């Protein structure tokens, strides 16, 4: 009954190599290990995904091209192809599949891959810094065993890659809370977004405005997850916990702290379903480690010391060197009416789910 | 993030 923790020196080094989040993976692992949390988990070395495994989602054309350039397809602007990007992609994909396979094998009820959760990538297109959609690959693998999977995406951005991947099916319900605002990436996921054809009503979207804080975010999340659990009754959960919601992120939109996300996490954990935990966004690296370390503590039912332990990256935690994050002084633009209207739509949509 | 964001 012990959480699986996907890790290996090689996997972390590979993930540390992303130019936009250099060494984020080491900071996150280091802090966790500094709090000694790895000792209470089952460390599992990730396997690298095969072409056939990655092909469960991505097109052969896309994958063959990625490997080519690693030595079009959205591979520019936000998603430039660098050397070794294909080995990177395969590492993350295989790590999330390893997480899934553990859950299938009854090895654990919770399997953590903090450097996965790249939720924007499409079957044949990179997008939003995501080159391979390991979240989708995790779900497809779980799908070999579970008849109904719930995907919950708490990243700041709409989980469009995963939603699109399953928009026509009722076997995986996707739930995304996210900033929805003009010109804001990726532009999709209004509350009227409910999925298509046979997947109609099995996509759930909660559009949210700048400045939202812990209490309001949890009220929203809990009321939605309540309804979703009731109507859909999942057999397994995949949870993306992007940390770009946390106060002080370069994405500068929400005003969350890890305690708030933490409460959402606890709510999901009490369902006692096989749960696959993923990271994702998080562009303030020290804050992202703070968040994901605290959340590992939540997973472990542990209360962590507020003093940041001495470790490799201790100096990145100044000027206060504590675990807690203070909300900023920014306005909360979520009007209580709009929110209630949103919940009501969702409530109505879900009644169609049986 | 579509752009360098
Ligand atoms: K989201
Ligand atoms: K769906
Ligand atoms: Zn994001």
């Amino acid at each position: 009954l012990v959480p699986v923790y996907i890790y290996s020196p090689e996997y972390v080094s590979m993930c540390d190599s992303l130019a936009k989040i250099p060494k984020r993976a080491s900071m996150v692992h280091s802090l966790i290990e500094a709090y000694a949390l790895h000792k209470q988990m089952r460390i599992v070395k990730p396997k690298v995904a095969s072409m056939e495994e990655m092909a469960t989602f991505h097109t052969d054309a896309y994958l063959q091209h990625l490997q080519k350039v690693s030595q079009e397809y959205g591979l520019g602007y936000d998603c430039p192809a660098t050397e070794g990007i294909f080995d990177y992609a395969a590492a993350i994909g295989g790590a999330t599949i390893t997480a899934a396979q553990c859950l299938i094998d009854g090895m654990c009820k919770v399997a953590i891959n903090w450097s996965g959760g790249w939720h924007h990538a499409k079957k044949d297109e990179a997008s939003g810094f995501c080159y391979l959609n390991d979240a989708v690959l995790g779900i497809l693998r779980l799908r070999r065993k579970f008849e109904r999977i719930l995907y919950v995406d708490l990243d700041l951005h709409h989980g469009d890659g995963v939603e699109d991947a399953f928009s026509f099916t009722s076997k995986v319900m996707t739930v995304s809370l996210h900033k929805f605002s003009p010109g804001f990436f990726p532009g999709t996921g209004d509350v009227s977004d409910v999925g298509l054809g046979k997947g109609r009503y099995y996509s759930v979207n909660v559009p949210i405005q700048d400045g939202i804080q812990d209490e309001k975010y949890y009220q929203i999340c809990e009321s939605v997850l309540k309804e979703v659990y009731q109507a859909f009754n999942p057999k397994a959960v995949v949870l993306q916990l992007g940390a770009d919601t946390i106060a002080g992120d370069p994405m500068c939109s929400f005003n969350m702290t890890p305690v708030g996300i933490g409460k959402c996490l606890k709510y999901i954990l009490q369902w006692q379903l096989a749960t696959l935990i993923l990271g994702g966004g998080g562009y303030n690296l020290a804050n992202t480690a703070r968040c994901w370390t605290y959340l590992t503590g939540v997973i472990l039912g542990k209360t962590l010391s507020s003093e940041i332990p001495d470790h490799e990256f201790f100096t990145a935690y100044g000027p206060d060197y504590v675990l807690e994050i203070t909300p900023s002084c920014r306005p909360d633009r979520n009007e209580p009416h709009r929110i209630q209207q949103i919940l009501n739509y969702i409530k109505g949509n879900l009644k169609h789910v049986v | 993030x579509g752009c360098c964001v």
